[PDB]
RNA sequence: AUUAGGGUUCGAUUCCGGAGAGGGAGCCUGAGAAAUAGCUACCACUUCUACGGAGGGCAGCAGGCGCGCAAAUUGCCCAAUGUCAAAACAAAACGAUGAGGCAGCGAAAAGAAAUAGAGUUUUUCAAUGGGGGAUAUUUAAACCCAUCCAAUAUCGAGUAACAAUUGGAGGACAAGUCUGGUGCCAGCACCCGCGGUAAUUCCAGCUCCAAAAGCGUAUAUUAA
């Protein structure tokens, strides 16, 4: 009733799967180019960017506070996005026109929390983790 | 307004870690808590049970 | 534990005659109960040659020994030839620099390369 | 390049990592033989795990299958050569009935401590990484050794150990 | 195979019909080829006829086998 | 790779087949080439020069520079495995070989395995490796492994400072209604949600939990 069942039916089977595969929306931006040419990295994991300013984003309700985060410009493609700083008082370790390595978020492009449109975080900053300089088993260098 | 970034971090009053003497590790630590959880004092069971207090 | 000397014991297996190069050779395997370390292969050498009597010790070759795990035994292999003259002529240059009687080593080479690409670019009694 | 030596991988993690049944269940193992880490527990799972799905094939096929009698009786020779079944056990569905338990009885560490050779189970693990028990006139120090039957009545201590005619605490003291 | 098409001059195009098994679906296609043939004037098929070809040494572009039989209708 | 079964996905990369030597054509020799550590020309780059002229091709092995999130030594040797050839090995008398092999660097990944043990009323016993060495062994020569600390004759654990880490403790999900600080701030939080003066969630101290010489994070992909 709701499918062909004949022993030579093989071509009406096989049109019919490769047909209703696209409306699949994770299938299809694995076979899909459109994807990639807007995302930024370009497919890779990590990105090496220059911090051009630092802002605060305000968090969405019901939270409240100032989410301090920071633009930068990527070195492969000169494409700009804005990342976050995670842990407290990090962004003192942070300056103007230094060199930074970025990676994703956590949901594959998607934003994460209460931060309206951010998907990238900090996470070593001149050639040292951020979260080592954090914990104090490293020191700035410069 | 980004200038109050480390608030807290900063404020917390600062207490030194306190010295004591090494565990086992490796095997003797799993024999240690073996002898913890059974045999050694034969409902619920817990853990890390505190003291009173409000 | 008794105090004792250090003696060792030799056994031979899978022994074969081969004619076309005036040789004999097999595996030579020794247990050294109560030996104090690795026993130096020319010691086993001359007990070798008292075995199977050989004229002269020299003309016995041991090579490769593998100390069994935790102690106490030793395997090798080994080589008797007919006379001095054969082991001087069927052995490689390496296991008779160790019995003492080898060429010196040839220099380095880098030196040799490094000449032969110049001569390349002459013609004649320059070469 | 160009080495073709092989490898390949013993033990699997659980896939559910925090079971409450689950984690008392091993931490009884690991008191009671002595072990070092989870992860020996769960090379034994997978060993177990082997055998019982080859077990699950052979019985599906015919009994008179070529198949099913060359290798139902080498599974069945490896069991009883190892004790990890008693004589009695002879059809092959007995080793479906196979437990974690059953094969740790056989590793070294519990056999010589079974013997009498030690006071303890953990005392049993220290004298076999330290020289001194020998199987069959041979040093053994892994403790994972599985003994086979027929050499259970040869474990005794080495013959290079001070427990039994070595000694060629005291060495340093008399100096 | 089967007679195609004659409107060559000693050649023709006969085609051969069979059941193709997909696998994952565990059923079957109908595929169909073609190949050209030379035909020597000692037989005169038509369309539909049934012959039997027989491989030779490359004969044009596209030619590689002789007829040696026809089964009429 | 993943796994009840049916399937989904990866395959530049050791073996087999194809193609190329900056780009593009053309060709001589030869049994065999449209050959590039062969020749000829053009294009793009580029080196020496007494200015007349003459050279170059690492997608071979080491090395540089750039590019990037991303990948080792300008090492030793023909001892083994093979190829070429006028050639067995030796004797005045040692063929070449960055093919290949051996070491250095190397927490991609895989296997085994220390950081104690036994007692007595908080002190007593043995045992052993990490390490230092050796008549020596291994090796082309070294190195690693294995053997030993007298065979007449050979160093060494007590805080055994020879001192284990990485993430967590409302729920999913194993484990504190502890004690300070902060007060919708700083911050946490993959999701639900915490924080506005008594915070089970932030910053810390104690205690506890999980895996353990390993453990987090990001991005792909398989199961779910
Ligand atoms: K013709
Ligand atoms: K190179
Ligand atoms: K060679
Ligand atoms: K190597
Ligand atoms: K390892
Ligand atoms: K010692
Ligand atoms: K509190
Ligand atoms: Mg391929
Ligand atoms: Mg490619
Ligand atoms: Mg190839
Ligand atoms: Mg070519
Ligand atoms: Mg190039
Ligand atoms: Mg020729
Ligand atoms: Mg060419
Ligand atoms: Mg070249
Ligand atoms: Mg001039
Ligand atoms: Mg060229
Ligand atoms: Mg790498
Ligand atoms: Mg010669
Ligand atoms: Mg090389
Ligand atoms: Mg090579
Ligand atoms: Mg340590
Ligand atoms: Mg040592
Ligand atoms: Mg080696
Ligand atoms: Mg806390
Ligand atoms: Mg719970
Ligand atoms: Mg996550
Ligand atoms: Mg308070
Ligand atoms: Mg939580
Ligand atoms: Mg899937």
């Amino acid at each position: 009733m709701t499918k062909t069942n004949g022993q030579n039916a093989a071509r009406k089977l096989v049109r019919l799967r490769c047909r209703n595969r696209w409306a699949d929306k994770g299938w299809k931006r694995a076979h899909t180019f459109s994807a990639r040419k807007a995302n930024p990295f370009g497919g890779s994991s990590h990105a090496k960017g220059i911090v051009l300013e630092k802002i605060g984003v305000g968090a969405k309700q019901p939270n409240s506070a100032i989410r301090k985060c920071v633009r930068v410009q990527l070195i492969k493609n000169d494409k700009k996005i804005i990342a976050f700083v995670p842990n407290d008082g990090c962004l003192h370790f942070i300056e103007e026109n230094d060199e930074v390595l970025v990676s994703g978020f956590g949901r594959s492009g998607h934003a994460v929390g209460d931060i309206p449109g951010v998907r990238f975080k900090i996470v070593k900053v001149s050639n040292v983790g951020l979260y080592a300089l954090y914990r104090q088993k490293k020191e700035k260098p410069r | 307004s980004l200038a109050r970034a480390g608030k807290v971090k900063n404020q917390t009053p600062k207490v030194a870690k306190q010295e004591k003497p090494k565990q086992p590790r490796g095997r003797a630590l799993k024999r240690l808590k073996y002898t913890r959880r059974f045999l050694s004092k034969t409902e619920k069971v817990h853990m890390n049970k505190q003291p009173p207090g409000k | 534990f008794q105090k004792k000397k250090a003696e060792v014991c030799i056994r031979t297996s899978q022994f074969k005659v081969n004619k076309l190069l005036n040789r004999k050779q097999f595996i030579v395997e020794v247990n050294h109960p109560h030996w104090c370390g690795t026993v130096p292969t020319q010691l086993i050498r001359k007990k070798l040659a008292t075995l199977y009597k050989v004229p002269d010790a020299s003309q016995v070759s041991l090579f490769g020994f593998k100390t069994k795990f935790g102690g106490g035994k030793t395997t090798g292999f080994g080589l008797i030839y007919d006379d001095l003259a054969s082991l001087k002529r069927f052995e490689p240059n390496y296991r008779k620099t160790r019995m003492g009687f080898g060429k010196a080593r040839l220099p380095a080479r880098k030196s040799v390369k490094e000449r032969r690409n110049r001569n390349k670019k002459l013609r004649g009694k320059a070469k | 390049m160009r080495n073709y030596n092989n490898f390949n991988r013993v033990w699997k993690a659980p896939r559910r990592p925090f079971e409450k049944e689950r984690l008392d269940r091993e931490m009884k193992l690991c008191g009671q033989y002595g072990l070092r880490c989870k992860r020996e527990i769960w090379r034994v799972n997978m060993t177990l795990s082997k055998m019982r799905r080859t077990a699950r094939l052979l019985l599906t096929l015919p009994e008179n299958h070529p198949r099913r009698l060359l290798e139902g009786s080498a599974i069945m020779r490896r069991c009883h050569e190892y004790g990890f079944l008693d004589e009695e056990k002879d059809k092959l569905d007995y080793v479906l009935s196979l437990t974690v338990p059953d094969i740790l009885e056989r590793r070294l560490q519990t056999i010589v401590f079974k013997a009498g050779l030690a006071k303890s189970v953990h005392h049993a693990r220290v004298l076999i990484q330290q020289r001194h028990i020998a199987v069959a006139k041979q040093i053994v120090t892994i403790p994972s050794f599985i003994v086979r039957v027929s050499s259970e009545r040869h474990i005794a201590f080495a013959d290079a150990s001070p427990f039994g005619n070595g000694r060629t605490r005291a060495k340093a003291a008399k100096r | 195979g089967v007679v195609h098409s004659t409107k060559m001059h000693r050649t023709i195009i006969i085609r051969r019909n069979y059941l193709h098994f997909i696998k994952k679906y565990q059923r079957y296609q109908k595929r169909h080829k073609s190949l050209a043939v030379h035909c020597s004037p000692a037989f005169d098929p038509k369309q539909g006829d049934e012959v039997v070809i027989g491989q030779c040494r490359p004969l044009s572009k596209t030619i590689r086998y002789n007829v040696l039989e026809v089964v009429s209708k």
